[PDB]
């Protein structure tokens, strides 16, 4: 089958402009208010979330200088400490993380 | 490697720059910096044997109103023959799409030859000498937009300014003059009038990773 | 004896040369550096013009989110309001509903909508029968209602408010929402404050007694189009914040000599923390219940 | 090719008597050769057409678009320019008045069908144009009301004649 | 007609379904914390939930041993499992895992989403808050909850 005849530029305007095709505005849209960003409301803010992602990067790439090598996952639990304090008495036999860093406000 | 070289008119330094002395706009060795400018002096009447000192300060003050006014009407070639061209792109590209409205209402007390220096031969076969002038006059000054809409300063309201000013000529041109090369303000000059608009000053923009420090 | 009317633009033609008054004792422009110092954007330096720029100036330079959610200001820690001008270079911090601690902004948003249901009773009752307007009482929140004590009329010591009076008071109070008049602000002298109030011995003794508490006798006054009272501090910006509002009840207090004080209570949400139609309906019995300072 | 937005950019006007309302700053961005289709760039465009600056921000932030973070970096360099050079006080308080989407040199690729049969691709590209001016953005239009529905057909009634006669 | 159909349709196949979900659930236990596209973190969580609760049944378990056997396919989690994982969940019932949404992926726009088991060591993920209890409506809610209270 082939079109029978040339589909004018009225046609085309009113298909291409029906409201359905054009692009529906976002009322979800909040300014997440740690770091003053847009954010989604169902959604994770960008910003935080790649600043927790870069920290947990460094905090892995800590484990796996630890580690060295694969298949050697511990069988204890880990924390991660930074500089300036030291494990304490709940941490006793846990895996020592040490990062060269002041601990993150937003790190508890 | 070719023969032709840039043949500059001017330069863009001051040789051994006039110091402000503390107290000159407060207050309505000294051999030393007059036998300097005087050797300048004799440079210069070598040089061209047709210059009187005393002459200068008028043509200076002629120099800088018509160069004022030229900038007024937008007057390029003429900025071009009253001004040098390391005065003229700080002079014109801040006001290239802006509308300037400058009069000159008198002058408090004539101006002042204050410093007279010269370069040396070396130059590129090219002797240059400059003279700093103090100037002490009464002037307005309402710089406009794009638009039309006003940026700075009043209409009709005459203030107080002092400046001290630095002519160069190429000495070896044969066709050289004397041209408004630069200006001189003190660093303990009164702070200037405030603009009559609002300006943000950003913080530092951070990377996630990044951590806010006072 | 003044006609309302006329009390009303002689009112509005104090506060107007008041406030040019203080316009001409700031006829230079000057320039101040406001450091804003938030969470959120940290270390921003604003250079704000003096006595002429706003917090709203400043959240305006930085964005509309910051206009729109912005409700108080802490200027060096206290409570600024949004279109009321700066002095002197300070420290700024904004401040929306729905931080850690919106106690001030709730002390605000209370006393505007109190400030507004006067406006509102003051011009809803009759030409022939006479009104004067005692105080807001500083309520808490917790309570759940707004409260403007009013002196009426001894031909109306026995009259009753119904339910279409209530919502006659309520549709008022909407009027007032829809036309978003700005909380204008002026901090004036004890004595000006007099001459524009002179007219009502119960201003006259709230007016004495906030230059009683300050030192240089500087009283708040707040105007919503041609509305002015006496403030117990700062505002929200514009009465299109409120978004629910009800007049729920009407009260004699126990005292009925020397007169008779009606206690009016409200109840009012803003548009950023508006409630579902059943919360709703329960602060509204709520806010019918009885209120006690 | 054109390049008439740069010199509409580049247009100046006369001061302004002290006694007439202030004309909004208008500024015109553009940006040209973006390997996108004109048509899928109007329908951004028309997305940002008459919102508050941050408004349009928000919205591109947040749709799911080439088209759309290409115009958002055009955006914000045009707010940039506009609290730079053209002394707009705030940098919230602009609106997009245009914003529309042409069609750029494009090139002409083979694409290889079955049998000896072959087809010419269209290597698209577009331009975006923006906008911006000074002030709050304008109201939308109200829709049309009753009273106004019945009033025009009362004024089509009284503006009937009688014609074809004298 | 997909009425009352739990599972979803992926991979090549069940095959490749179980195979896609066993190694998100080892990705999962390796890093305890991991992220994907939503609908496969889904169906993974379904599946960590259950893991779990074989790890608290424990290792002297025959069944267990074959289960973790399966669904961990380096052998040195299965220890981790064991010995890390039900002890940190032997008092908890049933919620072990924690499912976010992070907003799309910057090539094909697919809907992503960040699974992670609860407790852990990493920073934590910016949790969605509820509003403070100082607020207006909360503050107003409270005053009726205390009146009610005082009522009966
Ligand atoms: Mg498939
Ligand atoms: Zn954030």
């Amino acid at each position: 089958a082939a079109p029978k005849n040339r589909r004018t530029i009225e046609v085309n305007r009113c298909r291409r402009r029906n409201p359905q095709k054009l692009i529906k505005v976002k009322n979800n849209i909040d300014v997440c208010p740690e770091c003053g960003h847009l954010k989604q409301k169902h959604v994770l803010c960008a910003y935080c979330y790649e600043k927790v992602c870069k920290e947990t990067a460094e905090i892995r790439r800590q484990i796996g200088k630890q580690e060295g090598g694969p298949f050697k996952a511990p069988t204890i639990e880990t924390v991660v400490l930074y500089t300036g304090e030291t494990p304490s008495e709940q941490d006793q036999g846990k895996r020592i993380i040490e990062r060269d860093r002041k601990r993150p406000s937003w790190f508890t | 490697k070719s023969d032709r070289s840039i043949h500059l008119a001017c330069t863009a330094g001051i040789f051994d720059a006039y110091v402000p002395p503390e107290g000159d706009a407060r207050i309505s060795e000294r051999m030393k910096k007059t036998m300097a400018s005087q050797v300048s002096i004799r440079r210069i009447k070598d040089y061209d044997a047709n210059f009187k000192i005393k002459d200068f300060p008028e043509k200076a003050k002629d120099i800088f109103i018509e160069a004022h006014l030229c900038l007024n009407n937008s007057d390029h070639d003429r900025l071009h023959t009253l001004v040098t061209e390391h005065c003229f792109p700080d002079m014109t590209w801040d006001i290239k799409y802006k509308t300037v409205r400058w009069s000159f209402v008198e002058s408090l007390e004539p101006s002042h030859v204050v410093q007279v220096r010269c370069s040396s031969m070396m130059n590129q076969g090219n002797v240059y000498g400059q003279i700093t002038v103090r100037m002490h006059t009464r002037q307005t000054l309402a710089i406009y937009d794009r638009f039309g809409r006003l940026m700075y300063g009043q209409e009709d309201v005459p203030k107080d300014v002092l400046e001290y000013v630095v002519f160069e000529k190429q000495l070896t041109n044969p066709y050289g003059s004397w041209r408004m090369h630069t200006k001189i303000v003190p660093p303990w000059a009164p702070p200037k009038q405030p603009i009559l608009k609002t300006v943000m000053i950003p913080g530092p923009q951070l990377k996630p990773e990044e951590e806010y420090e006072e | 004896q003044l006609s309302p009317t006329e009390l009303t633009e002689m009112r509005n033609d104090l506060f107007n040369k008041e406030k040019a008054r203080q316009l001409s004792l700031t006829p230079r422009t000057e320039k101040i550096e406001v450091k804003h110092v938030g969470k959120t954007d940290p270390g921003t330096v604003f250079v704000m013009n003096k006595n002429i720029s706003t917090p709203y100036s400043c959240a305006m330079h930085l964005s509309e989110w910051y206009c729109r959610k912005s409700i108080l200001a802490l200027v060096d820690g206290q409570p600024w309001d949004m279109y009321k001008p700066l002095t002197k270079s300070c420290e700024i911090k904004f401040l929306t509903f729905k931080d850690c601690d919106p106690g001030e902004v709730n002390k605000a948003y209370w006393r505007s909508c109190a400030m507004m249901m006067g406006c509102v009773i003051e011009r809803a009752f009759k030409d022939e029968y006479m009104v004067n307007l005692v105080r807001a009482p500083e309520v808490p929140v917790i309570s759940g209602a707004f409260c403007y004590d009013v002196v009426l009329d001894s031909k109306l010591d026995e009259w009753m408010p119904t339910k279409e009076n209530l919502r006659s008071f309520t549709k008022d109070a909407h009027a007032l929402i829809y036309k978003d008049l700005p909380f204008e602000t002026l901090e004036v002298e004890a004595k000006v404050a007099l001459e524009i109030f002179q007219h009502s011995k119960y201003k006259v003794d709230f007016i004495e007694e906030k230059a009683s508490q300050n030192p240089e006798r500087i009283v708040k006054l707040h105007r919503i189009g041609d509305f002015i009272d006496v403030s117990e501090g700062p505002l929200i910006p514009r009465t299109s914040i409120c978004f629910q509002y009800e007049v729920s009840a009407v009260h004699n207090l126990q005292p009925t000599q020397p007169s008779l004080i009606r206690r009016f209570q409200g109840v009012s949400l803003p548009v950023h923390l508006r409630a579902h139609f059943t919360i709703w309906d329960k602060l509204l019995e709520r806010s019918r219940k009885m209120v006690t300072e | 090719i054109s390049r008439k937005w740069e010199k509409k950019n580049k247009i100046v006007y006369p001061p302004q008597l002290p006694g007439e309302p202030r004309r909004p700053a208008e500024i015109y961005h553009c940006r040209r050769q973006i390997k996108y289709s004109k048509d899928k760039m109007w329908y951004l465009a028309k997305l940002i057409r008459g919102m508050s600056i941050d408004q349009a921000l928000a919205q591109l932030e947040f749709n799911d678009k080439k088209g759309a973070k290409i115009i958002k970096e055009v955006l914000l360099e045009a707010q940039d320019m506009a609290v730079r050079d053209h002394n707009v006080e705030f940098r919230s308080n602009l609106y997009i008045a245009e914003s529309t989407s042409g069609r750029g040199q494009c090139l002409k690729r083979i694409r290889y069908h079955g049998r000896g049969r072959f087809g010419i691709m269209e290597k698209v590209y577009c331009h975006y144009f923006v906008k911006l001016v000074e002030g709050p953005p304008p109201p939308p239009e109200p829709p049309k009301t009753a009273v106004a529905h019945a009033k025009e057909y009362i004024q089509q009634l009284r503006s009937r004649t009688i014609v074809h006669t004298l | 007609i997909s009425h009352g159909r739990v599972f979803r349709r992926m991979g090549l196949g069940p095959e490749s379904r179980i195979h896609l979900l066993r190694n998100l659930l080892t990705g999962l236990v390796r890093h305890e914390r991991i992220e994907a596209p939503w609908a496969r973190v889904d169906e993974m969580r379904g599946y960590a939930e259950k893991l779990i609760d074989y790890g608290k049944l424990g290792d002297t378990n025959e069944r267990a041993m074959r289960m973790a056997d399966f669904w961990l396919t380096e052998k040195d989690l299965i220890p981790k499992l064991f010995q890390v994982l039900a002890p940190r969940y032997k008092d908890q019932t049933g919620g072990y895992t924690r499912m976010l949404q992070i907003p799309n992926r910057s090539l094909d726009r697919a809907k992503m989403a960040v699974i992670e088991y609860k407790g852990n060591c990493l920073p934590p993920l910016p949790l969605p808050r509820r509003d403070s209890h100082l607020t207006l409506l909360n503050q107003l809610l409270q005053g009726l909850r205390q009146d009610l209270r005082q009522s009966q």
